[PDB]
RNA sequence: CUCCAAUAGCGUAUAUUAUGUUGCAGUUAAAAAGCUCGUAGUUGAACUUUGGGCCCGGUUGGCCGGUCGGAUUUCCAACGGGGCCUUUCCUUCUGGCUAACCUUGAGUCCUUGUGGCUCUUGGCGAACCAGGACUUUUACUUUGAAAAAAUUAGAGUGUUCAAAGCAGGCGUAUUGCUCGAAUAUAUUAGCAUGGAAUAAUAGAAUAGGACGUUUGGUUCUAUUUUGUUGG
RNA sequence: UAUCUGGUUGAUCCUGCCAGUAGUCAUAUGCUUGUCUCAAAGAUUAAGCCAUGCAUGUCUAAGUAUAAGCAAUUUAUACAGUGAAACUGCGAAUGGCUCAUUAAAUCAGUUAUCGUUUAUUUGAUAGUUCCUUUACUACAUGGUAUAACUGUGGUAAUUCUAGAGCUAAUACAUGCUUAAAAUCUCGACCCUUUGGAAGAGAUGUAUUUAUUAGAUAAAAAAUCAAUGUCUUCGGACUCUUUGAUGAUUCAUAAUAACUUUUCGAAUCGCAUGGCCUUGUGCUGGCGAUGGUUCAUUCAAAUUUCUGCCCUAUCAACUUUCGAUGGUAGGAUAGUGGCCUACCAUGGUUUCAACGGGUAACGGGGAAUAAGGGUUCGAUUCCGGAGAGGGAGCCUGAGAAACGGCUACCACAUCCAAGG
């Protein structure tokens, strides 16, 4: 409003932070990053709100400048850095790493990994063209820009990137029968296989994905993610797979789950 | 509202200017107290009732000639 | 700016003041109970009224239906935890029963007279709210 | 329409950055270029043959066809190269629980590859602004 | 001042608008070069974003290029003679983009001389060697033979020297040539 | 002085609240124009694939209940669904998933078994890939995606109750384990999709029509092969 | 309009009528008012006027310290801890407040940018820079001209400033170093060939124009050009690379030039390693800051389709002075009558245009409700607009900004009457 925004009223932040409302006014605005705004997460409501490693937004920052808390293997101080789908967020002590995928209610998940897991991350590429000098490059979903491909890429093959040297490891094509993790929408974390694929010249192809319960259903291609083949995963995937179980079911679990 | 009657005028000088104009413009297409009304009336009332009163008398004098 | 605190009254006036009916009901329930004015009495008739009425839409729908069974075994659980509805009726039907004295002999008051550790009503009542 | 006799006008007319070479004598004569619009719609014999030059014909010029495709029928064309189509529709009035027929007047450039008269139906589709009012290129004509 | 904003003018109906907010910087408009000819001058306006832009007032040469044989030189800009637009940039000697000019003749017949020998009008052996390797393409035109020989070609504008400070262009050849002559000539 | 009503609340004034789509009234007490013609508007008769035959099984209901309170096997009852065949384009072609067993070489676990299936020697054009080549257009109606959060309904949860809040719970409480923050709504437009009743629309009357291994050329576009790029 | 009370006569019944009888939830007001949890604060259609205070500034090890500032005592005689002032950088364009204007306008859902700008963040990215590249030109590193500070002052007065003397930079202004090839152009040569030949020049990036490539639907000859690998000297053309989208004159590459020549690190902190020929020789680590272009991100600006209250006793409107369109230019970040010149006569309208009224910011939403509906929404979230009224504009990525500037209308403060 001649400008820029700085501050982002908590009632409108994203739905997924669980941001309680009356603990005060407004809510951390994410800086401008890898990940988009109403997509990300930053570190300050994975820090503080879900491992309840802080207190307050203070503490954050005193472990954040401690340079302790590293997202792709970089470690990053600006405690409000957008963290988003697929990263890796190491913290050295507690011997631990993280990786933010989704979880069937939508939100983001507290899913810790094994090291040797911790050094690859996948990237849906989005686009490939020729870069300066006649060299090709591919730019993935976070952002990033790898020269060099190799030539069977193209737009949406999930990639597998390492994250020290940075260099694309592998690939995955894009065709039926392939599993599909969905980031997007109304079915924001299900996990299912492809069955078929809506061409649509002018807009917005769709995409009939099927889980592992056979329930089909249907998004825009745009909210599809690849992460490997039928059956084997390259990811980890987070407990309960991405099922979305229907909520008679989920209170005779949770009932039925009456340990003590 | 465009053309109210605001609180005051003499300090909403350039924005009666520019309504001004944009009446002219909008009705150009068909242009192409009332105690003062009321006195103005009865002013022209009076002067038209006082003349003929005198054009009545003279032509009365005229007919005493005739009898 | 903050988010709002809601909020919402949890009692409600009748259709009539007079009715003389109503004004013997409420002498008998608010001189039996051991009362304090007509507001206790309208709050529960309030709460009684949203519980009866969203199990009639409840029946208003057929069996298997998923949104009935679910906040129908939703709603027979709670009542039948206060105590208010029993242990064997248990249907949906039985809730469309439940007049007003089913929910003030569970009020804390009457439930210690009830244990006969209070020797009235009244007396109970000054025993619960001096500590 | 463009109306042959085509350098009518104070410049000349040709389609930008295509030269044809007087150092070379072809019979041809004129090197001419044409696009494809993309979405299934031909580009129509008499724009890969013909001699007008129009800068805003999305098969011979510097336009693009992208978004809405709309249709309607044809309902004053006394403008030069383009046209006025009518568009009907029925509105629900959801109080008395039916309907009013309604319409919209749009204003669509017609490329001088088509013909075009009143009372005919046509498929257009959205280009970017090309005048005050007009948002539109006839890309087929139907009936 | 000089607005680009649409919302003053009658809508398509013949409405007439009322304004619902004030001037904006985001569209505006500023003066036109009207950029003469003689002993160059160049100001540079700061744009949107930074970014400049290089309104040229009075420019004097520009890189004209021969089309044809595949060349360019920069030349002597000498006069508008005929603008398509607007009869009174003749009048004045204005540059704008498609007005119609008059060069110079003298590096493009030099260059022409030198490339195939031919000298344009009526022995260090290498140089032989080229120019009978390349002698079926000396052959120009009719007319841009005339235009040589008399010293000066006609040649369009096709840089905006209003923004970007140069007036470059190209040299007319073909149709192009035969339209504007008739223009020009049947104006007079 | 005696009652009555509401009660940490109670009164008075002013307003306002409990036109007709559903759903009003017009001889005699609101209101049918004096009369006919008439453009916009609303509205408009019937008719075009009906009917049969075969197979497949869903989801109920009954006989059932094998079980340590439902896992389900034989039948017919209805209810929805699909595929063939009955003159029934089911868009045409391009080398391919050859789709599919119309294709075939041998074998059989098991109630006597058309009650039950592993591998292949010309194959099947529709598996829709991508590709061409084109196709009457709507209204309606199902289903999907969409329509921020808070608000609304609503699941869980002893804020000591409650309004709320989205917290919490449980242990070896001596260095630690775990459940949550569901779900629905949202009407018109746009997008995608099954349906083909109802209501429009359009094709062959000067046949300027349709298919065709036909045979006149007029033409133009340029794949390959003549070194190679031009002709 | 139910319920309840009463009146309708000489009474009593039964009908009927009449009067009184109800929650509203909005404004104003009265009497009362102890405890716990909670949280609100508009209004004269006056978007009328404002005393005083405050609300926007900022420093790390890491741009500039000789404060004639403070503390030392530890290796610090260029400096070295801390550190006012001032230069530089960044921010002040967010937030907060209000609802005056505005009736296809805003806004709501839905599109587009193959029609553009983008500080920052994140990921990539830069061996080419002067020269006939040898008689040198700082690269162990170039030049002024100011602040604060000192000093002399003006005026009643203000966050007013003049004149003289110093000195800095990531201020400002300049300006070097390096691979190896390959490539074309001009070519001294000699010896005539069917021609080859030393050398010299250009090669990064950005800008501006002209041109070329960016293919693809399946046969073979005859034809010359011309012999290009092999020459098996005849000729076989044998093997021939090329991304994306629905779609491009796209991405990208190439040729000829152009430019008041853009960028291609003279900057800063901690460490002090290897070397080995011991020279203050050669290399070398973790960071900070800056930089070109491309992509991303936070955004912006335009934009597609449908949807507004009352009014016909408002029926024709727009078009001189842009109204609808065509061509060319100018302007803009970019499309566009956005403006200019010329030309055409179009555009909307009983399916209600145009013109009035609005105690009209739009939406999420609130209330009554059996429903259909009807009413309310300045007001906790989003979108617009405004900062007494009108008009301009500066700096910046971003403003037509008002806790920025400039003039005018209206108010109004100080005065030594000049400001
Ligand atoms: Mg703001
Ligand atoms: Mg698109
Ligand atoms: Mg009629
Ligand atoms: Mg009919
Ligand atoms: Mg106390
Ligand atoms: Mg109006
Ligand atoms: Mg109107
Ligand atoms: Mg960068
Ligand atoms: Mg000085
Ligand atoms: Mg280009
Ligand atoms: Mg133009
Ligand atoms: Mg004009
Ligand atoms: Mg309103
Ligand atoms: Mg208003
Ligand atoms: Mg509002
Ligand atoms: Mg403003
Ligand atoms: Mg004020
Ligand atoms: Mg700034
Ligand atoms: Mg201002
Ligand atoms: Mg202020
Ligand atoms: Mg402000």
């Amino acid at each position: 409003a001649r400008g820029p925004k700085k501050h982002l009223k908590r009632l409108a932040a994203p739905h997924h932070w669980l941001l309680d409302k009356l603990s005060g006014c407004y809510a951390p605005r994410p800086s401008a990053g890898p990940h988009k705004l109403r997509e990300s997460l930053p570190l300050i409501v994975f820090l503080r709100n879900r491992l309840k490693y802080a207190l307050n937004g203070r503490e954050v920052k005193a472990i954040l400048m401690q340079r302790h808390v590293k997202v792709d293997g970089k470690v990053r101080t600006d405690t409000t850095y957008p963290a988003g789908f697929m990263d890796v967020i190491t913290l050295d002590a507690t011997n631990e790493n993280f990786r933010l995928v989704y979880d069937v209610k939508g939100r983001f998940a507290v899913h810790r990994i094994t090291d040797e897991e911790a050094s690859y991350k996948l990237g849906k590429v989005k686009k490939v063209q020729l870069g300066k000098k006649g060299v090709p490059y591919v730019v993935t979903h976070d952002g990033r820009t790898i020269r060099y491909p190799d030539p069977n890429i193209k737009v949406n093959d999930t990639v597998k990137i390492d994250l020290a040297s940075g260099k694309i490891t592998d690939f995955i094509k894009f065709d039926a029968g392939k599993l599909v993790y969905v980031t997007g929408g109304r079915n924001l974390g299900r996990i299912g296989t492809i069955v078929h694929k809506e061409r649509h010249d002018g807009g917005f192809d769709l995409v009939h994905i099927k889980d592992s319960l056979d329930n089909t259903f249907v998004t825009r291609l745009n909210n599809v993610f690849v992460i490997g083949e039928q059956g084997k995963p390259y990811i980890s995937l987070p407990k309960g797979k991405g099922i979305k179980l229907s909520i008679a079911e989920e209170r005779d679990r949770r009932r039925a789950q009456q340990g003590l | 509202g465009t053309y109210r009657k605001r609180f005051n005028e003499k300090a909403r000088s350039g924005h009666m200017a520019k309504l001004k104009e944009l009446k002219r413009i909008r009705n150009k297409q068909f242009t192409r107290s009332k105690v003062s009304r009321l006195k103005k009336k009865r002013l022209d009332k009076f002067i038209e009732h006082q003349l003929k009163r005198e054009e009545r008398k003279t032509i009365i004098g005229k007919l005493q000639d005739y009898k | 700016p903050r988010a709002p605190r809601t909020y919402s009254k949890t009692y409600s006036t009748p259709k009539r003041p007079y009715e003389s009916s109503r004004l013997d009901a409420e002498l008998k329930l608010a001189g039996e109970f051991g009362l304090k004015n007509k507001k206790e009495i309208y709050r529960i008739s309030f709460q009684l009224s949203k519980i009866r009425r969203a199990a009639r839409d409840l029946l208003t729908r057929d069996e298997k239906d998923p949104k009935r069974l679910f906040e129908g075994n939703a709603l027979i659980r709670r009542l039948v935890r206060v105590g208010v509805l029993s242990e064997d009726k248990k249907k949906l039907d039985y809730v469309l029963a439940l007049k007003v004295e089913d929910f003030l002999e569970r009020r804390l008051q009457t439930q210690v007279y009830k244990l006969g550790l209070a020797k009235s009503v009244h007396h109970a009542r000054v025993l619960i709210t001096q500590r | 329409s463009t109306e042959l006799t085509v350098q009518s006008e104070r410049a000349f007319q040709k389609q930008p950055h295509i030269f044809n070479n007087p150092k070379v004598k072809t019979s041809k004569r004129t090197k001419r270029w044409y696009k494809n619009a993309g979405l299934g719609f031909k580009t129509p014999k008499t724009a890969i043959e013909g001699s007008y030059i129009d800068k805003k014909c999305p098969f011979t010029g510097l336009v693009s066809i992208r978004g809405k495709i709309l249709t309607g029928t044809v309902v004053s064309t006394k403008m030069h190269r383009t046209i006025v189509i009518r568009r009907a529709y029925l509105h629900y009035i959801p109080k008395y629980n039916r309907y009013e027929k309604r319409h919209k007047n749009v204003p669509v450039h017609v490329s001088p590859a088509f013909r075009v008269q009143v009372g005919d139906i046509v498929t257009v589709g959205q280009c970017r602004p090309i005048s005050k009012t007009v948002r539109f290129n006839v890309v087929k004509v139907s009936a | 001042g000089i607005s680009r904003d649409s919302r003053h003018k009658r809508s398509a109906t013949g409405a007439k608008r009322a304004q619902f907010r004030k001037k904006r910087k985001f569209e505006l408009g500023r003066q036109p070069a009207n950029t003469k000819i003689g002993a160059k001058r160049i100001h540079s306006v700061r744009t949107r974003g930074g970014n400049k832009k290089y309104r040229a007032l009075r420019i004097e040469t520009g890189n004209f290029s021969w089309a044809s044989e595949g060349i360019s030189k920069k030349t002597r800009i000498a006069g508008v003679v005929y603008h398509p637009s607007n009869n009174e940039l003749v009048r004045t000697n204005t540059l704008t983009k498609a007005a119609i000019v008059q060069i110079d003749a003298t590096p493009f017949r030099q260059w022409f001389e030198a490339h195939y020998g031919q000298t344009l009008g009526k022995k260090s052996k290498n140089a032989e060697r080229k120019w009978a390797a390349r002698a079926a393409s000396a052959k120009i035109e009719s007319s841009v033979e005339s235009q040589f020989s008399a010293g000066r070609l006609y040649a369009c504008i096709s840089s905006r020297p209003g923004q970007s400070g140069r007036c470059d262009g190209y040299i007319l050849e073909g149709e192009e040539l035969a339209f504007y002559l008739r223009r020009l000539t049947a104006k007079k």
